[PDB]
DNA sequence: AGCAGAT
DNA sequence: ATCTGCTTTGGGTGGGTGGGTGGGTTGAGGCAATT
């Protein structure tokens, strides 16, 4: 009766809606069908403007129109695409106020809501029913029943004698979807004072399943309703559609995500005679000078490029680099802006801290009383950088537990019977102070460091930052503190914090350069001087060298090179990319390693 | 070279416009140029314009005529075809015929471009109604050339009743995998 | 109608093609002349494709409507050549179909766990992964014989059970009937019945293989019948099978959720292994003529991890590793162990840890462990339920899984105490005592050890004795049949050398790429250095069927070897002892493994004895 | 043609072969180079060199092997599905070195398979360039597919995706 | 081997012809690749001298006819082959740099100097083709159909009053004009003025 | 299936 | 006397507004006190 008059009303708005020449949801709805994708995407601003009265119904009852507008596509899509297809999934947009997580109440029960979170995990995707076929146990009687997702479905009591529930059902026959269940944290500055972050269940449907990955800040639309497992139903919300920041679709598989006019945007900008300039300054423009540990930064987002060599050695392509020296450094501030400005970073303090935090932990399900793994810091921060600050109150045992995974980027487990070899592929940006918090010139370098040589020989890039106190550099650095205190270039000379993160996925799955003859030359050469130079300094001292130089550091500094070298999509590395990567070699560890 | 590449081998969309404004319109004079100067044109027929009366239909080539549009010295009459009711009826012989393309002009989609760009008081008919019969019968032709696409060979083709736009859309397409298809058939031999 | 008219286009495909048929009448015959093979044909999908591309598409897309019309065509055909003469009872009772297993080529539907969706339910798919548990094996009943004493005829009847058919069907519960249609009185005869085994086993996506942070996922499968017992956990399978459902997912009003999904799992078809390879008479013949060589062995130890400089005799070391020595067993009671451990103690980055993964890489079974990522428990065995059965059981551990394997244990020396003492029984007996939970019993873990440690001060001191430089107990250090001591000395010769070696290495391209491209199957059935494949076989060969045997020459060699060692005056790395003997025997034992020699002789004693010198006294 | 970058690409592949004659000062083929290549030799060799040592030499120079890109288990994956198969994988010049093979031995059986793969990829290839996005405020399959193309077909590909644009901009030009 | 080289160089003559495709409206020839093409014609050079050699032992050696057909037979293919490599290299620069030469009317630094003499006396044999009896058309005008008679313009860089062929145009920067396309389509076309 | 209750 | 109807084993195809003085018991990981 009214549910043909529904329909109706929604089929009209896909093939009458026009805002200049073009029928913008036909068409979308055409070019869906051609590439298999049996959705339309539909704006809410859209609806409201063609018939206030069609947005009022939706809105007003959601659960009960939704399944009444999906079977108006689907008829729509069988005239547009078949000459005389599962029931269309309709995703919707809309830019109305965000409610935090924590005040969404009894007052928004079976309502539209938007808001925002982070993903902290996600289910294995399960199976729900869509069309069943039934038979009955006695007269064998033949039925089939169809179901939508959108709750307030079971099996018929009575046969159509024939005792209670008497239909099983034929499997063969029947049609299923996918489900997912995903758990949502809100964000750590809309907390309340002296609260603990809340949690919000979640499940979508078909192709709003594997488009999010935990640790993903997300936007998204749905329904906040209840289902029944005394008189106190437990909320979650149906979602109806997921806006993210990150392209996890192209992190996971291949280059996607990626328009060509935004390609066009990638190329031009890596046309800049002085690219590197710009990223330098972009990072962290409210820190005052630290050049160096910013251009450090910069190889350390590119990153190198990995090897799989024919006989199956792996070659570690990610850099690794550790700030010790003195307080008031800002090697914090540096940390916290680059679990910013990185696509996938985790920033944890080493303090608070564990072994099992890093790395992957076994839990056990209360339930199936069934051991299974859980992924740590290392672990969800695969593929980009960990940030472990206060490294030194780590204990030796929780540090000793992170080599493997920052040498072979892999995590070995052997515990409650699971046996296997995860994989983290992640940059360790560290932070650290000397053993008397300030690096005191006056003993030896190997009385104010403590890490063993074989922890340190694992970091690319040592920088061993000194305040001295200097009265010109002291007046700069309140001229600037000051200005930033009681005070937007965008010229040219930094961009923002979008498109470097966006910028640095496409070089990351984009460019992989390679040493050219004359760079292998070069940096063989320096190696061999470098390694003559510490064995000179050692001859002098009694003491062993503290901060070692072996095979590592030219790897670091072939890494370097080509994270230099990609940062411009050159895929080739030259000798005017190996001299910056040793002067920045030497600027940091052999700097270190002087003293 | 002297040609860019993506003009070579194919027709660009304003060179199909350029080609299509040639055809003759008829159109009701604003102004009686008829006497009881003068044009001179040399790449069509100039008597028409020459005799020209308020209010009496007449002849000349569509480029012209938009330009008199543009002064509303003149009315473009829009072609028969272009009614609610013959479109309703191609639109019928589309459903009803899988197997075939309706006889619509060689130049529908563009001219009706063209049209409802430019002369959108010269209707007899509401122009949404037009546009969406127009859609129509754009999808059922696209269903139709999407179906027909399975038959690319090493031998001839044919496409009856397509039209120009249509095909400057699938020339490079179609042109392409059946030289492919050929290349292959022939190396067989 | 339909079933029957399927069950004869089968026929005809099974008629067409006749080496089904040759293979159907040779098992016949071979269970006629008797241990006993089982009723299964493997067909290739490829050749049902070029016979009628209907059926094979029904049977890819729709199995349940199609798998069993070929079964019984089969089993018919089966039926027509059978000549037994005289059938015994269990035998005409018995429930016997021929099943079908599939192979060839899957287009779309070779997946993973990982990729296996609910848009590919009720279709035949090949599925990869590790298997990573394994339930007990326990008889199924399918069919019961009864027998009416005064009535004097036999009855039955059928069960059925969602898992053992394809096509559903009303449950049947397994109560045995106990009265006749009339009223007599029934007695079971389970000599006559029909009982199936079935198993469950789970196998999970390749680590290697999954996204990027995300742990990998698995998916439940079930054998029955022939295919109970063809895996082991931790073994590579690719099983093909019918994606599938069942229960009612919370449709009944029992289950109040409402949020729930139903049960899915792949009823196997097929179990392909992913461990041996099949040597060929070429193959063997390449391996002797190579054998004959008199610079065999340097030629295979520098083939070992080419893109490691240097480590001549680690490489030595450990290809004499993975050939083994030969395993006694004295008839009082004394067993000598066969297997040779090895231990690395240097600087950092000195190569152990690559050296360890191609060890992992190139050897047929090996297991990865390190310090802080092991336990105690996760070395030894599990004690955990049995879903299927709910019967208590042990999961076997690191240790036992490498069973006639190598087990490479990375950071020996950030191991503790409580772990360090179950790698201290595991190496001394070869074996693992387990009391637990009222279990009592002695897994067998016959493993080769190899470690990697760092000193105690991070770098390795002269000065100081080698005991200070160490913190493993010396109990655990005399456990090892090589100590392998090794520095980062600066040199300029060797530096040069090693980074321009490093450049080379950081500057190779995999064919098939351009310049700037970052790195990321078809079928299912199926002083030059020497590949590593080939090194795989020769190994394979090797310690398949050479059992060398000592001869005077070696022994002689041997004792003067040890006598001169023992009482000398130069210090030495490790203290010498009688398991030093015995290191010495089996190295040389080793090493006539390496030429295909079926005894002992000198030049074996002599490579022995110059390995264990370097690794003694540098 | 002699100036098509791809047709030269396409004739550097590397294709199996067997020498049959005893040639002295011909190792540079081999790996070693000055030492005399004896007769049975396997080695791969470019095509522009493979194709004329093998129709000029009686018995020829060389005698081509059946490449893996020709196998039986890639002619069965690519009847099974070829849609879904990953032609760029095998090789990336699929197309030009099967349409030389074709005749170069003139068989054709490879001819029937190569065109119905063609015909059938086309299909989906026209399917993709067809689909164009859309902006409502002012995808994983496209690039899926994109990947798998060969080059000819990203050259095709690439072709009919302009000409539909140009179209599409043209027609609902403001 | 002895292509190597030549499939290098076309891999890049490759890049420079995907760069030309993608980029939209400026395109900058990549440097001449003198070092590849000097190793190149080197390679050629010891071909030559392994040819003479050859030749040389047959007229006094013990080398037979079998062995010295194949020999000259591997050598000569290797010649043709980086022959062929080098031209379509050649020829892809020499294809843009036409295209460049009719964009205008009729940096330097990439181009070689051959091809820098290569592309002046081209430009002379445009303009002299422009020159003859097709001078009434421009033949270096608009490939793209006249459609308006009249459009809108604006000023995109200040210049002084130019004094074109039509008439005289006060260039002042952010202002604009309703004049008729055929007048103003040089100036489009140079930068000095945009259609909007 | 055995036992607990309403007609 | 007949017809109608609920619930097990023990286990996650009942659960955590029923708990652990109603049983399902090893394995791992974090914390205080002990060192
Ligand atoms: N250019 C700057 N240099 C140093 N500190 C700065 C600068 N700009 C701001 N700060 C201040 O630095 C403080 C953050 O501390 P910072 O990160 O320098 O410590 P740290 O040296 O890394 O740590 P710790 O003192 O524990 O060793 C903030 O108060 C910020 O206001
Ligand atoms: N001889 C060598 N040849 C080539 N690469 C080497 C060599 N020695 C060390 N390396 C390099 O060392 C890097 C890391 O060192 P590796 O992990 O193998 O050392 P390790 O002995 O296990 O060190 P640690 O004590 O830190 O665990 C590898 O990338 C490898 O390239
Ligand atoms: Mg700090
Ligand atoms: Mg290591
Ligand atoms: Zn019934």
């Amino acid at each position: 009766d009214d549910n043909t008059e529904i329909i109706k009303s929604f089929k009209n708005f896909i093939l009458e809606f026009r805002l200049d020449s073009q029928f913008i949801y036909r068409d979308q709805l055409r070019n869906n069908i051609l590439v298999k994708n049996y959705s339309l995407t539909v704006n809410m601003e859209h609806l409201i403007g063609y018939n206030e009265d069609i947005y009022k119904k939706l809105s007003d009852e959601p659960s009960d129109i939704i399944p009444l507008f999906e079977t108006a596509i689907t008829q729509v899509a069988k005239r547009i695409s078949i000459l005389s297809l599962p029931t269309f999934q309709l995703i919707l947009n809309s830019n109305a106020n965000q409610i935090p997580l924590r005040d969404l109440d009894s007052e928004h029960v079976s309502k539209i809501v938007r808001l925002s979170g982070i993903i902290i995990s996600t289910s294995v995707l399960s199976s729900r029913a869509t069309y069943l076929s039934i038979m009955c146990r006695n007269c064998r009687h033949t039925t089939s029943i169809t179901i939508n997702n959108f709750n307030s479905v079971s099996l018929p009591r009575s046969c159509l004698n024939c005792g209670p529930d008497p239909y099983i059902i034929i499997h063969e026959s029947s049609k299923f979807i996918d489900q997912q269940f995903l758990k949502l944290q809100e964000i750590p500055e809309l907390v309340p004072v002296g609260e603990m972050p809340r949690n919000l269940t979640m499940t979508c449907d078909r192709y709003l399943t594997n488009k999010v990955i935990p640790g993903t800040r997300v936007t998204i639309v749905g329904i906040y309703s209840i289902y029944n497992s005394v008189a106190i139903r437990t909320p979650y919300i149906k979602i109806l559609g997921i806006q993210s920041d990150v392209e996890t679709s192209s992190i996971w598989n291949s280059v996607t995500m990626f328009t060509e006019e935004e390609e066009e945007e990638f190329l031009q900008l890596s046309r800049n005679p002085k690219l590197y300039e710009i990223l330098t300054n972009s990072i962290a423009p409210s820190i005052f000078g630290n050049e160096d540990i910013k251009k450090a930064i910069v190889c350390l987002l590119m990153g190198g490029s990995k090897k799989i060599l024919p006989d199956g050695m792996r070659l570690r392509g990610d850099i690794n680099v550790l700030l010790l020296g003195d307080p008031g450094t800002a090697k914090s501030q540096l940390l916290k802006f680059v679990e910013k400005v990185s696509p996938i970073a985790v920033y944890t303090s080493g303090k608070g801290s564990s072994a099992a935090g890093l790395t992957a932990s076994v839990q056990r399900d209360p339930m199936t009383r069934e051991f299974y793994l859980e992924g740590g810091a290392m672990v969800l921060a695969d593929g980009g950088v960990v940030c472990i600050d206060e490294f030194d109150k780590m204990r030796d045992e929780d540090r000793v537990a992170i080599h493997e995974a920052m040498e072979q980027q892999t995590i070995s487990i052997a515990k409650a019977g699971i046996t296997t070899v995860l994989n983290s592929r992640t940059s360790v940006l560290a932070a650290a102070n000397p053993i008397y918090g300030r690096y005191d010139d006056l003993k030896s370098p190997g009385d104010n460091i403590d890490f063993q040589t074989t922890i340190l020989s694992r970091f690319d890039m040592i920088f061993i930052v000194k305040d001295d106190h200097n009265e010109e550099r002291d007046i700069s650095i309140a001229n600037h503190v000051i200005n930033i205190h009681t005070g937007q270039e965008e010229n040219g000379s930094e961009i923002s914090i979008e498109k470097m993160k966006r910028y640095i996925t496409y070089c990351r799955l984009k460019c992989a350069p390679r040493l050219s003859p004359q760079a292998a030359e070069k940096l063989s050469s320096n190696f061999v001087t470098i390694r003559k130079q510490l064995l000179i300094n050692e001859l002098e001292s009694t003491e062993r060298s503290s901060i070692p130089i072996t095979i590592r550091q030219l790897e670091a500094i072939i890494r370097i090179t080509e994270s230099l070298a990609k940062l411009e999509l050159s895929p080739i590395a030259q000798e005017r990319h190996v001299d910056e990567a040793i002067r920045l070699f030497q600027a940091s560890t052999m700097d270190a390693a002087s003293q | 070279m002297s040609l860019p590449a993506h003009l070579q081998q194919t027709f660009s969309p304003e060179e199909i416009q350029f080609i299509v404004e040639n055809e003759p319109i008829k159109i009701f004079p604003r102004i009686t140029t008829r006497q009881k100067t003068r044009w001179q044109l040399i790449t069509t027929d100039d008597k028409a314009l020459n005799n020209m009366v308020a209010m009496r239909s007449t002849e000349v080539v569509l480029w012209i005529a938009l330009l008199l549009k543009q002064q509303s010295k003149c009315s473009i009459v829009a072609p028969q075809w272009l009614t609610t009711k013959e479109l309703d009826r191609k639109i019928q012989y589309e459903k009803t015929h899988p197997d075939r393309f309706s006889e619509l002009p060689w130049n529908w989609l563009v001219l009706a471009r063209i049209l409802f760009n430019k002369a959108k008081d010269d209707f007899h008919d509401p122009i949404h109604e037009l546009r969406g019969k127009i859609q129509d019968l754009r999808e059922i032709r696209q269903i139709k050339v999407l179906k027909g696409l399975k038959y690319l060979n090493e031998s001839h083709l044919q496409l009856d009743n397509l039209s120009l736009l249509e095909i400057n859309e699938l020339r490079p397409f179609i042109t392409e995998i059946m030289d492919k298809l050929r290349e292959i058939h022939t190396a067989s031999l | 109608a339909v079933f029957g008219d399927r069950v004869r286009r089968f026929q005809e495909f099974l008629d067409t093609f006749t080496s089904y048929r040759d293979s159907v009448r040779s098992i016949q015959v071979y269970n006629s002349n008797n241990n006993i093979l089982p009723h299964r044909i493997i067909i290739s999908l490829d050749d049902l494709r070029e016979f009628d591309r209907s059926f094979w598409s029904g049977i890819l897309v729709e199995p349940a409507y199609f798998i069993p019309p070929a079964e019984k065509a089969l089993t018919d055909l089966a039926d027509s050549m059978d000549d037994v003469p005289h059938p015994n009872a269990s035998a005409v009772s018995s429930r016997h179909p021929w099943k079908l297993s599939f192979k060839g080529s899957f287009g779309a539907h070779a997946l993973s766990p990982r990729t296996l969706t609910a848009q590919h339910l009720n279709k035949l798919v090949s599925v990869e992964g590790i298997v990573t548990k394994t339930s007990l094996v326990r008889p199924k009943l399918i069919r019961s014989v009864h027998y009416a004493a005064k009535t004097g005829r036999f009855h039955y009847r059928d069960y059925t059970d969602a898992t053992t058919t394809l096509t559903t069907r009303i449950p049947t519960p397994a109560i045995y009937p106990t009265e006749d249609t009339e009223g007599n009185k029934l007695t079971t005869e389970y000599g006559y019945s029909t009982f199936i085994d079935h198993q469950r086993i789970t196998v999970q996506e390749m680590p290697e293989m999954a996204p990027a942070g995300q742990l990998p996922r698995s998916i439940d499968v079930i054998l029955d019948d022939d295919l109970v017992d063809k895996t082991k956990p931790g073994d590579r399978v690719n099983v093909v099978g019918v994606f599938k459902s069942l229960g009612a997912g919370g449709m009944n009003q029992s289950n109040s959720n409402t949020l729930i999904g139903f049960k899915t799992l792949i009823l196997g078809n097929t179990v392909y292994p992913l461990a041996r390879q099949m040597l060929t008479d070429f193959d063997i013949r390449n391996i002797n003529k190579l054998s004959k060589k008199k610079d065999i062995f340097d030629i295979l130890s520098q083939s070992l991890a080419p893109s490691i400089y240097g480590h001549d005799h680690i490489k030595k070391a450990i290809l004499l590793m993975l050939m083994g020595g030969v395993e006694k067993n004295l008839e009082n009671g004394s067993h000598l162990r066969g297997d040779i451990n090895i231990l690395m103690v240097g600087d950092p980055s000195t190569a152990k840890s690559q050296l360890l993964r191609f060890v992992l890489n190139t050897a047929s079974l090996a297991i990865a462990t390190t310090g802080r990522g092991s336990s105690g428990v996760g070395l030894t065995a599990a004690v955990t339920t049995d879903r299927e059965t709910g019967e208590r059981r042990l999961e076997a551990g690191a240790m036992v899984l490498a069973d006639r394997g190598v087990v490479c244990i990375d950071e020996f020396d950030k191991m503790t105490d409580v772990d360090r003492v179950a790698i201290h029984e595991v190496m001394e007996q070869q074996t693992v005592t387990i009391a637990k939970a009222g279990i009592h019993t002695t897994l067998n873990a016959r493993c080769s050890v190899i470690a990697a440690a760092n000193p105690v001060f991070g770098q390795y001191d002269v000065n100081r004795d080698p005991h200070q430089n160490i913190a493993l107990p010396d109990s655990l250090l005399s456990r090892f049949d090589l100590l392998f001591v090794v520095t980062d000395d600066i040199n300029e010769i060797r530096d040069r050398s090693i980074s321009e070696h490093v450049l080379r290495t950081h500057r190779y391209l995999p064919p098939g790429y351009l310049e700037g491209e970052p790195v990321r199957s078809l079928a299912v059935g199926e002083p030059k250095l020497v590949t590593i494949p080939f090194l795989r076989k020769y190994v394979q060969y090797a310690k398949e069927r050479v059992i060398p045997q000592l001869t005077q020459e070696a022994i002689n060699v041997i004792v003067k070897n040890y006598t001169d060692l023992r009482n000398d005056d130069n210090t030495k790395k490790s203290p010498i002892t009688a398991r030093t003997l015995e290191t010495l025997i089996r190295l040389a034992t080793a090493h006539a493994k390496v030429r295909l020699s079926k005894t002992v002789n000198k030049v074996d004693a002599k490579v022995a004895a110059n390995l264990l010198r370097f690794a003694l006294l540098g | 043609g002699y100036y098509d970058i791809d047709d030269v690409l396409a004739d550097g592949t590397e294709f199996p072969c067997k020498f049959q004659y005893d040639i002295p000062g011909l190792g540079y083929l081999e790996n070693n180079p000055g030492r005399p290549i004896t007769k049975n030799t396997k080695l791969s060799l470019p095509l522009w060199l493979a194709r004329i040592l093998a129709i000029v030499g009686p018995v020829p120079f060389v005698e081509l092997l059946p490449p893996d890109m020709f196998s039986t288990k890639v002619m069965n994956a690519i009847k099974t599905d070829p849609v879904a198969l990953d032609l760029h994988s095998i090789n990336s010049h699929f197309f030009s070195l099967a349409i030389k093979w074709i005749m170069l031995f003139s068989e054709k059986e490879l001819a029937n398979v190569v065109s119905e793969l063609l015909l059938q990829r086309a299909q989906e290839l026209n399917h993709h360039a067809s689909s164009l996005s859309i902006d409502l405020n002012a995808n994983i399959a496209t690039s899926t597919f994109l990947l798998k193309l060969e080059e000819m077909e990203k050259e095709i590909y690439k072709k009919s995706h302009e000409s539909y644009k140009d179209t599409k901009r043209w027609m609902f030009k403001k | 081997m002895y292509g190597d080289l030549g499939n290098k160089l076309v891999l890049e003559a490759k890049r420079t012809k995907q760069l030309y495709a993608r980029s939209n409206q400026d395109v900058n020839l990549p440097m001449y690749h003198e070092d590849i093409i000097r190793n190149i014609l080197k390679e050629v050079s010891n071909l030559r001298k392994n040819t003479e050699y050859l030749k040389e032992q047959q007229q006094l050696g013990m080398l037979d006819d079998k062995v010295a057909k194949c020999q000259y037979f591997v050598t000569l293919l290797c010649m043709e082959r980086n022959k062929r490599c080098l031209l379509a290299y050649q020829r892809l620069r020499t294809d843009i740099l036409d295209s460049m030469a009719w964009n205008n009317n009729g940096d330097t630094n990439n181009l070689s100097h051959q091809e820098q003499e290569y592309l002046k006396e081209y430009c002379d044999l445009i303009t002299d083709l422009k020159s003859g009896d097709l001078v009434d058309i421009d033949l270096s005008g608009s490939l793209v159909p006249p459609s308006d008679v009249f459009i809108d313009v604006r000023v995109l860089k200040d210049a002084g009053e130019i004094q074109t062929e039509y008439g005289v145009f006060n260039l002042i920067k952010d202002s604009q004009f309703f004049v008729r396309q055929s007048d103003v389509e040089r100036l489009i076309q140079q930068g000095y003025l945009q259609k909007i």
